[PDB]
């Protein structure tokens, strides 16, 4: 939905409520989404450096 | 975590060269010859 990046995407453990799309760790950086066709929600993780 | 957070974003810890298990090494000698030797 526009939200660009690279990274790794996997299955996501976190317990999403139907309201929330996103999901951010404690330094305010995007750490998840939401498929927008599968409403299947995905952990996101960079690559290494 | 915030430890990886920060690892994300270009700020990493080295470690240090001579490991805890160095460091106590290096103290017992310093225990060892002062009881057996003095100064
Ligand atoms: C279309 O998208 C909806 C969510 O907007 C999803 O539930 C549905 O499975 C999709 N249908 C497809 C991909 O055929």
């Amino acid at each position: 939905n526009g939200l660009t990046g690279t990274g790794v995407l996997t299955k996501s453990n976190k317990k999403f409520l139907p309201f929330q799309q996103f999901g951010r760790d404690i330094v305010d950086t995007t750490d998840a989404v939401r498929d927008p066709q599968t409403l299947e929600i995905l952990d996101i993780t960079p690559c290494s450096f | 975590d915030l430890i990886c957070a920060q690892k994300f974003n270009g700020l990493t810890v080295l470690p240090p060269l001579l490991t805890d298990e160095m460091i106590a090494q290096y103290t017992s000698a310093l225990l060892a010859g002062t009881i057996t030797s003095g100064w």
